[PDB]
């Protein structure tokens, strides 16, 4: 029963029966949230705190790729510099990543790269 | 300065100007690209307000549409 | 153009025809009153609103009612002269 | 030094307070030659025509405009008109309600929105 | 055929009224085009704090005022105009530096008071409010396309029953249901904000202005009361404690209606029901008739007090300051009050229906059935107080010009004196049980005198006034006496002809014109009241019982500086003030002829100039006049232009005699 | 009635039907405007009279002629003239072709006589204050006409008036169930005349559980 209920009107509602409803497989006290078949992720069905019930998921998952997107780069960075691989080119010695985002915005990199990923995430707002 | 007024004369108020300059050209730009983001926004807005909402959209633009799951629920709780 | 309205209270007095400065208003056949007549009119078109026919009808409130629409003036109901819409 | 905003100044003020303006100027008294000029304020524009006709295209909005729309069952709701004004027709009268409901809603205003001609 | 020159005063008349828009044809365009408005609005009122955010931090002094603000003065921008001598200096300018303006906004105090401390943190401000600009016409474009889809999966969309048809009326369910939105206002937008601002000042605005204290333990909740005396201001710490308080008991309240579950909260339609109610709560009129009826005693005591308890860093050594915000709050507050009849109107008139003839049910139902009454004791009431205050001051003004001050009728403000009697030993009682006392309030009780019993009275007379005319408006919208079916004419309509006496002025858009001038007058009356009492408070209390009094010692004695500003001596930085004085004056008589003299003199002085037009041998062979007719303005669009011409001088003029009088 | 052949006025030049007559400013503005109004007339004496564009003139003994912008020049002139005792005047409006419209006698007599085969336009069968109100009418055919509604309009507004105050007894529309309805259009059942007789059970269902939810606590 992928409908919430069997009715015509919203007063004489008759709910489908429990062992029919179509229940997420994730969280298996909850009925699926439909709104999410057909995307990709849509087969553990875990939307809880309904986020999907009001907002497209169309966002959503725009959302959920450059988190993702942005945190694989990020982790790999992170771990890189971290392991000690610094760029070729000299005024690159950062000694450390946690004093790394302070010191290149001082020298004059990080506001370079901020516009460069600025064009780029306006041309991406108008393509979401 | 010429002063008008009798009280900035009788107490003195001055005001006193920067010798520097503010704000560097670079922020005037940062500040100025943002502000052609809203003018072009504004101007693709103002354009959708004096068109209105075409209903016949149906008979011609793809997709079937969408109402939130939380629309419905809106849209049956009364009014 | 404007638009001029003609009520059941009418009483056949022939006043707001007479006072009609563009011929609008006319009487026409009834039998509704003791004169056996009311007030039509044919031809708003031609109303520039000067609403004489509602200062001539003597009916406790008009049984002629003038309605101005002015996002609606044509050059008949403007009374243009040195112009010319047609 | 405290000026060198001027430079800014120096574009934008007689930009902003005559380009600008004249061009808007000149903008708006062309765009009030356009058939769609204020066609939202302006009676018997096209496009009014056009989104009137969308509109009443909506299967949700064709019988928007009657303001008799809403009876579930218009058939049920006039034989109990007529059978109510059965008991109550004074004499031999000759009147039905179907053709004094016809005969009610058609006036004569031939002169009521006639600017749905032009556009 | 086509249109004449009235076509632009026309749709100008109604561009936003869009109720008239002609491709709208349901509630759900109607909503649809509101909402996208108050976003394009609200960018708007973020792109205006953006700019003076900006103007603060570039073309300012930000920086030095917050370090000396007692006797320095904030600018508000450079001056560039090519006007100006290319040689010399102006007085706006020290010598060959740019030229400035001294800002009387009063924004420099605000961000002092906020925690603003650095022009950097003012730059990122203006970045950070010109973001949330694009945010909101985002927001506005988000909500078309919603709706538009919404639209769309009507093609996707069939109850399978006749009763499908019912979703018409549930299409902008989002905008107008009504329980939603109150709990969620009553509760976020006031309560959460409140706490929000609250935890602003823990967090910046405290730290940022004393010594480095503790981890913003709760100690920062404070009850003193008012005016801290080193910045004679409100103790930040009891503002947070304040916004504290107002936060939870909003929050708390903001639970009251049904808003997202049908189990839990109260259904507005019944809390009405079983009440002296019951309006019509889906006009949108009304429901800005009534909201813009709060926004008034919101910005009147915001005029208020901000002169009495001055919250703001220092703002109470600005002369200027003081002045300039108390009148422009009370202008704002009195163009909402009458908004909020206008509209109430314009709902009559619109979106209210009525039983038969007799069912005394509705509210409004009820007020019609008396309405006589209520304008016969509102006339009454008008009327006693102008022939009572004209007559006393009549009698003061004649006593004192025949060399006898001691014949005056002084009537002693005892009602007012025994209300501050009983408000100052409250306070004094509060204070005096305090291991902290010898506070301050500034001026939150006041030296009350005859003089202030005649301007209160005269406050009252413009007040009952400008209620009667809106009352009258409203009540006779839809039909009077005189004219018995105005509801079947639009809200704004020229008039019902020169029979049955004469009928200028009949519609209730001319009532809402009538009125706006006493609106106008009540309120020129409570700024000279404010401003008179502020100049000098000892010749206000002394010589404020004669009229003479008003036209000598305030208006052509304060008036010196102002004239003086450029002559043939020179100019000082008041120029500006007295040219646009002048400009005012102009502004203000020129509406006089469209408010006098009527439509038919200059139709007929229009077609002589359009004879002349067709009469000149180039222009005939170019243009005849078939495409844009030349006309004379319309009677309702001349009042119109006559109100904003009037109201523009009245309220224009005002700025530069406070700005010559105080600075 | 037969209408004349009353020629262009560019094309008529030194008519002898033409009265004498000063000659002002005041005439039909040529250059600018094709739309001219003509009234003729046939007079006893040559009797002085006041042209409606300023200046007087002298008629003819037999036929006249006049040529005005306005129809409301034309009708001031038939007044003036028939308060001197002249009827049988006619008053054309030439189109810019030079067609010719005949206007105020436009049955042959005039307006303020009755005569048969007249219908009033423009009427409405009630007080004036029996117009509906402008609020009930909202978004409908008649959005801010509430003078132009049909009498049966204005009848069917004031019973939802009459009924729309007695609210103990009204019938609350049930919520639709958006959810579990609203499949594609083309997923349809037909049978129309079934529909109706699903909407009788539905509402019904619908009453009675209504009526068993109030008879519990009231
Ligand atoms: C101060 C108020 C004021 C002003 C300015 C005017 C102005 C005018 N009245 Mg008027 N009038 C007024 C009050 C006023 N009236 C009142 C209270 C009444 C009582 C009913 C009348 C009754 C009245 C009648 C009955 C008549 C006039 C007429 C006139 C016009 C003749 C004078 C003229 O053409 O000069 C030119 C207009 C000026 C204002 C002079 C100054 C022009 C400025 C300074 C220069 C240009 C500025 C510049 C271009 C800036 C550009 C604009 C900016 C946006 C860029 C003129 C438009 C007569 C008319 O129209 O006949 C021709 C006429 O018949 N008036
Ligand atoms: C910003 C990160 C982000 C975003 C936008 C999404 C977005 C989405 N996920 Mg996803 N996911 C994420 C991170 C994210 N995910 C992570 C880190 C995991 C690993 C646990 C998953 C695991 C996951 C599964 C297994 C599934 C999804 C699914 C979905 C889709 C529907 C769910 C929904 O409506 O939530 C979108 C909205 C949000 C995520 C907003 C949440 C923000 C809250 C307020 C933060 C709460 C966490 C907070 C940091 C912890 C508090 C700290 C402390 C107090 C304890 C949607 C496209 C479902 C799917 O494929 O449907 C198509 C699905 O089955 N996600
Ligand atoms: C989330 C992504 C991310 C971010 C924000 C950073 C941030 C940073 N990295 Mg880094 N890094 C990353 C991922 C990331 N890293 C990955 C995945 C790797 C492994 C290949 C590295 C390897 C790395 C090294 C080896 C070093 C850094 C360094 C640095 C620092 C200085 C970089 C600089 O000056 O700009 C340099 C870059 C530019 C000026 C512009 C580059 C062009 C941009 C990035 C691409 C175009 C923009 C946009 C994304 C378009 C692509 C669209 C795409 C989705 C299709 C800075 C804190 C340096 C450091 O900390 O030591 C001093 C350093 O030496 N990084
Ligand atoms: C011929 C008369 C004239 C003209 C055309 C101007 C033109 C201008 N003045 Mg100006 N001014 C004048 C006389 C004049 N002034 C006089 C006599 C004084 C008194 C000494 C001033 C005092 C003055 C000050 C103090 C300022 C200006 C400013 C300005 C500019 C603002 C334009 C703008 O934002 O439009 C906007 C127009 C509107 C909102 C009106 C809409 C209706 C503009 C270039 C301002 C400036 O420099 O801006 C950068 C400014 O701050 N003027
Ligand atoms: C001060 C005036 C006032 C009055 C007369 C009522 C009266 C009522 N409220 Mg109410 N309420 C109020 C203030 C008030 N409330 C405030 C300030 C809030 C916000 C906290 C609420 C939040 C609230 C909720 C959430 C609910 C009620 C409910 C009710 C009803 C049941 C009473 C009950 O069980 O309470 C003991 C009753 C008609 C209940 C009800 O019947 O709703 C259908 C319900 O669910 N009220
Ligand atoms: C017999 C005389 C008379 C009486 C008994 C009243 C009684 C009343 N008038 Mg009133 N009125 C009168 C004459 C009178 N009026 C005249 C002549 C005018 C024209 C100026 C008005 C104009 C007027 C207004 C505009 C208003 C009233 C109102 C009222 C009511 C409140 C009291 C008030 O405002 O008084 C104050 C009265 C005045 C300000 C008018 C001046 C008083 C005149 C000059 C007295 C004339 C008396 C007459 C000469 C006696 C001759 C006797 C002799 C022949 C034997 C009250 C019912 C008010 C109302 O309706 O509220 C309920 C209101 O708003 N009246
Ligand atoms: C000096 C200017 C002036 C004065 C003295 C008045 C006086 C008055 N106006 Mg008035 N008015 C004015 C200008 C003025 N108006 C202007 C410019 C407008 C804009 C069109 C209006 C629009 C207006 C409206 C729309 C209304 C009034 C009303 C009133 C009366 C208020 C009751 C009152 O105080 O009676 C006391 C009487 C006097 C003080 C006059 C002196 C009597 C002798 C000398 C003592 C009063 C007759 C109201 C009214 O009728 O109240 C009943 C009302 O409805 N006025
Ligand atoms: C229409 C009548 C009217 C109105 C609207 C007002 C309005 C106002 N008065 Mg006021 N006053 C009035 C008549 C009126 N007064 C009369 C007749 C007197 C006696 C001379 C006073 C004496 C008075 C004093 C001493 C003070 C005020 C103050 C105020 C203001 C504060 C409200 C207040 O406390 O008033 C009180 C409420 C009323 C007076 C309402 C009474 C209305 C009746 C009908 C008036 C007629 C009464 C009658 C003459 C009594 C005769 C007694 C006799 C039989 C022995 C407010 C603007 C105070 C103020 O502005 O301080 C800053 C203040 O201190 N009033
Ligand atoms: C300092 C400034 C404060 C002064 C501004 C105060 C003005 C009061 C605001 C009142 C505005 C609401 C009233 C209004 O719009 O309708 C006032 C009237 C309403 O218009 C009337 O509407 C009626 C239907 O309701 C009928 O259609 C009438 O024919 C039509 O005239 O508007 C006009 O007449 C406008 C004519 C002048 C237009 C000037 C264009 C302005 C361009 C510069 C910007
Ligand atoms: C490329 C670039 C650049 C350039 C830039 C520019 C060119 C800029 C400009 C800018 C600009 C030039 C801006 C402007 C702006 C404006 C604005 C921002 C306005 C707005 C407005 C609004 C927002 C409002 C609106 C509205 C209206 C009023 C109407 C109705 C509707 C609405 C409400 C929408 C540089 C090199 C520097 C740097 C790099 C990049
Ligand atoms: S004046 Fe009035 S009552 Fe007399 S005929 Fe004309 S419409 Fe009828
Ligand atoms: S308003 Fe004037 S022109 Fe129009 S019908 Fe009445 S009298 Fe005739």
């Amino acid at each position: 029963x992928x409908x919430x209920x069997x009715x015509x009107x919203x007063x004489x509602x008759x709910x489908x029966x429990x062992x029919x409803v179509k229940m997420s497989p994730s969280v298996p006290y909850l009925p699926y949230p439909e709104r999410l078949e057909g995307w990709v992720g849509g087969e553990k069905g875990f939307d809880p705190l309904r986020t999907s019930d009001i907002i497209d998921v169309y966002w959503l998952r725009e959302a959920e790729l450059k988190h993702g997107r942005i945190c694989m780069l990020a982790t790999l960075g992170w771990i890189s510099v971290d392991a000690g691989w610094r760029f070729e080119a000299e005024m690159f010695q950062g000694v450390s990543v946690i004093n790394a985002h302070n010191k290149m915005v001082e020298m004059g990199v990080m506001q370079q790269m901020l516009s460069i990923v600025g064009v780029c995430e306006i041309f991406s707002l108008y393509l979401i | 300065r010429v002063p008008g007024g009798k009280r900035t004369q009788e107490l003195g108020l001055v005001i006193p100007m920067a010798d520097e300059d503010g704000l560097t050209d670079g922020q005037v730009a940062g500040l100025f690209v943002i502000a052609l983001v809203v003018f072009i926004s504004a101007m693709d807005l103002a354009k959708t307000m004096y068109n209105g909402i075409n209903p016949a959209k149906f008979k011609t633009s793809k997709g079937k549409g969408y109402i939130s799951p939380l629309v419905k629920r809106y849209i049956e709780n009364g009014f | 153009s404007h638009a001029v309205k003609i009520y059941d209270t009418c009483i056949g007095c022939t006043l707001c025809v007479r006072a009609c400065p563009t011929d609008v208003l006319e009487m026409v056949p009834a039998s509704i009153n003791a004169a056996k007549q009311v007030a039509s009119s044919p031809r708003v078109e031609d109303c520039v609103g000067c609403k004489r026919c509602e200062t001539a009808c003597p009916t406790d409130f008009l049984s002629i009612r003038v309605y101005l629409q002015d996002n609606e003036e044509t050059q008949y109901s403007l009374g243009l002269d040195l112009v010319d819409w047609s | 030094k405290y000026g060198d905003q001027r430079k800014f100044a120096a574009v934008l003020v007689p930009l902003t307070t005559l380009v600008f303006p004249a061009v808007a100027m000149g903008m708006f008294v062309l765009y009030s030659f356009q058939e769609d000029a204020f066609w939202r304020i302006v009676p018997g524009t096209k496009r009014a025509r056009e989104l009137d006709e969308a509109w009443r295209e909506h299967p949700l909005f064709a019988n928007s405009k009657d303001p008799l729309d809403g009876l579930i069952n218009p058939d049920d709701y006039e034989k109990g008109l007529e059978e109510a004004w059965e008991r109550a027709k004074p004499a031999g009268s000759t009147v039905t309600v179907k053709d004094k409901l016809k005969q009610l809603s058609k006036q004569n205003n031939p002169h009521w929105e006639s600017w749905r001609a032009m556009s | 055929g086509r249109c004449a020159s009235s076509r632009y005063l026309q749709v100008l008349g109604s561009i936003h009224d869009i109720e008239c828009g002609f491709g709208i044809d349901n509630t759900l365009s109607l909503n649809l085009q509101i909402f996208t408005a108050h976003w394009g609005h609200l960018t708007i009122i973020l792109i205006w704090v953006s700019s003076n955010l900006y103007h603060i931090a570039s073309n300012a002094n930000y920086s030095l005022w917050v370090k000396n603000p007692i006797p320095s003065m904030p600018i508000a921008h450079n001056i560039w105009d090519p006007h100006f001598t290319n040689s010399t200096s102006t007085p706006y300018s020290h010598t060959i530096i740019t030229t400035i303006l001294i800002a009387y906004s009063g924004i420099y105090n605000q961000l002092y008071t906020s925690g603003f401390n650095t022009i950097n943190q003012i730059y990122k401000t203006t970045f950070t409010f010109s973001c949330l600009a694009v945010i909101s016409i985002l927001l506005a474009k988000i909500h078309i396309n919603t709706h538009s889809e919404l639209l769309h999966k009507l093609a996707s969309h069939t109850s399978q029953i006749p009763s499908f048809f019912q979703l018409l009326y549930f299409l902008d369910v989002a905008i107008s249901s009504v329980n939603i939105r109150f709990n969620f206002h009553t509760g976020i937008l006031v309560g959460l904000f409140s706490i929000g601002y609250t935890g602003h000042l823990l967090d910046i605005t405290i730290p940022a202005s004393r010594a480095p204290l503790i981890h913003t333990s709760p100690s920062y909740l404070t009850f003193f009361g008012g005016l801290k005396s080193n910045t004679s201001s409100l103790y930040l710490t009891d503002i947070a404690h304040h916004h504290l308080a107002i936060g939870i008991i909003s929050i708390l309240t903001g639970h009251l209606y049904s808003s997202f579950r049908a189990a839990l909260g109260t259904y507005i339609r019944d809390i009405l029901y079983t009440s002296h109610l019951t309006h019509s709560i889906k006009s949108l009129h009304l429901a800005l008739s009534l909201i813009l009826a709060s926004c008034t005693p919101l910005t009147s005591t915001t005029a208020q007090h901000i002169y009495s308890l001055t919250p703001y860093f220092y703002l109470s050594y600005d002369h200027i300051y003081s002045t300039a915000l108390y009148v422009h709050h009370s202008y704002i507050t009195s163009f909402l009050a009458i908004a909020s009849h206008a509209h109430t109107a314009i709902t009559l008139v619109r979106d209210w229906v009525a039983p038969l003839e007799q069912e005394s049910s509705s509210k409004q139902i009820r007020i019609h059935t008396h309405k006589a009454a209520i304008i016969s004791h509102l006339s009454w009431v008008s009327l006693w107080l102008g022939f009572h205050t004209l007559a006393v001051y009549s009698h003061n003004d004649t006593c004192i010009a025949f060399n006898s001050p001691s014949k005056q009728i002084l009537i002693e403000a005892s009602n007012g004196q025994l209300i501050q009697q009983a408000s100052g030993k409250a306070l004094y009682g509060t204070i005096n049980s305090i291991n902290n006392y010898n506070k301050s309030f500034d001026s939150f009780i006041h030296p009350i005198s005859p003089g202030d019993l005649y301007v209160h009275h005269a406050i009252a007379l413009g007040l009952h006034i400008t209620v009667l005319i809106l009352l009258k408006g409203g009540l006779e919208a839809r039909g009077s006496k005189l004219m018995p079916d105005k509801m079947e004419h639009s809200f704004g309509f020229s008039c019902d002809g020169p029979g049955r006496g004469g009928t200028c002025d009949i519609s209730a858009w001319d009532s809402f014109y009538l009125a706006t001038f006493w609106m106008l007058n009540s309120n020129a009356w409570i700024s000279f009241y404010f401003h008179y009492k502020h100049l000098t408070p000892r010749q206000f209390s002394e010589s404020s019982t004669y009229l003479e009094s008003w036209f000598r010692d305030y208006l052509w004695f304060n008036s010196t500086p102002l004239i003086h500003g450029y002559s043939t001596l020179g100019a000082n930085d008041l120029s500006v003030q007295s040219w646009s004085f002048l400009l005012t004056h102009l502004a203000w008589a020129s509406g006089f002829m469209f408010l006098i003299s009527w439509r038919g003199y200059w139709q007929e002085l229009i077609d002589i100039i359009l004879y002349i037009h067709l009469k000149t041998p180039i222009l005939i062979n170019l243009w005849n006049g078939d495409i844009y007719t030349p006309l004379a303005l319309s009677i309702v669009q001349a009042r119109f232009i006559g109100l904003v011409h009037f109201s523009t001088g009245l309220i224009l003029t005002y700025p530069p005699f406070i700005i010559g009088a105080t600075s | 009635v037969v209408a004349e052949a009353i020629p262009r006025p560019e094309d008529l030049l030194d008519s002898p039907k033409f009265p004498m007559f000063e000659g002002s400013t005041g005439g039909y503005m040529s250059r600018s405007t094709r739309e001219r109004h003509a009234i003729t007339w046939t007079a006893k004496g040559q009797a002085k009279f006041e042209m409606p564009t300023g200046g007087f003139a002298i008629m003819n003994q037999g036929e006249n002629l006049c040529y005005f912008r306005k129809k409301e020049q034309c009708i001031a002139l038939g007044k003036q003239l028939r308060k001197m005792k002249i009827e049988n005047y006619k008053i054309y409006r030439l189109k810019k072709d030079g067609t010719v419209i005949f206007m105020h006698p436009a049955d042959g007599v005039f307006p303020e006589k009755v005569n048969k085969g007249r219908v009033q336009v423009n009427g409405r069968p009630f007080t004036i204050r029996g117009n509906p109100q402008q609020s009930e009418l909202k978004f409908t055919k008649y959005q801010g006409k509430g003078y132009e509604a049909d009498p049966l309009t204005t009848m069917f507004v004031k019973a939802r008036v009459m009924a729309f105050a007695d609210v103990p007894n009204l019938f609350a529309l049930p919520q639709p169930n958006m959810d579990e309805l609203v499949p594609a259009e083309e997923v349809d059942k037909y049978t129309r005349q079934e529909y109706t007789t699903r909407m009788m059970e539905a509402l019904k269902r619908v009453q009675d559980d209504r009526a068993a939810k109030a008879a519990k606590s009231l």
